[PDB]
């Protein structure tokens, strides 16, 4: 009601790599595609939300 | 599960087997 | 208790349009049925072409 209004242009996505290696990063490529090095997370919060 | 089946003379009068799932799309 | 939304609905999707089209696969189209408000727009086929 108050007359703010948002409008978006553009939006770009960013992405930093590290300058590794490329038989470094190949190497850990190769390692990372096991079933055994599945990378595995988890929330901070971890909770039902009712 | 024929004494939820009406009974045309003394034989349960059931479906088919297959008629049990739908299948319709639009176009397909 | 678990308050999850069983409707999950997407916005690209026409559910008035598939049910115009349910109705005309299951059903005699032309007949007028009060309850559901079900009659079809129908225009005169000698308007139409003259």
């Amino acid at each position: 009601v108050d007359g703010a209004s948002i409008k978006f242009d553009s939006i770009c996505l960013y992405a930093t790599f590290f300058p590794m290696a490329h038989n470094t990063a190949s190497t850990l490529e190769a390692m990372l595609r096991n079933d055994t090095n599945d990378q595995s997370f988890n929330d901070y919060l971890s909770a039902a939300n009712m | 599960f024929a004494s939820l089946a009406p009974r045309h003379g003394s034989r349960p009068f059931m479906g088919n087997w297959q008629d049990i799932g739908t299948s319709n799309m639009s176009g397909g | 208790a678990s308050q999850l939304n069983a409707v999950v609905d997407l916005q690209d999707r026409n559910t008035e349009l598939s049910y115009q089209l349910l109705l005309d696969s299951i059903g005699d189209r032309t007949r007028y049925f009060s309850m559901w408000n079900q009659a079809v727009d129908s225009y005169d086929p000698d308007v139409r072409i003259i």
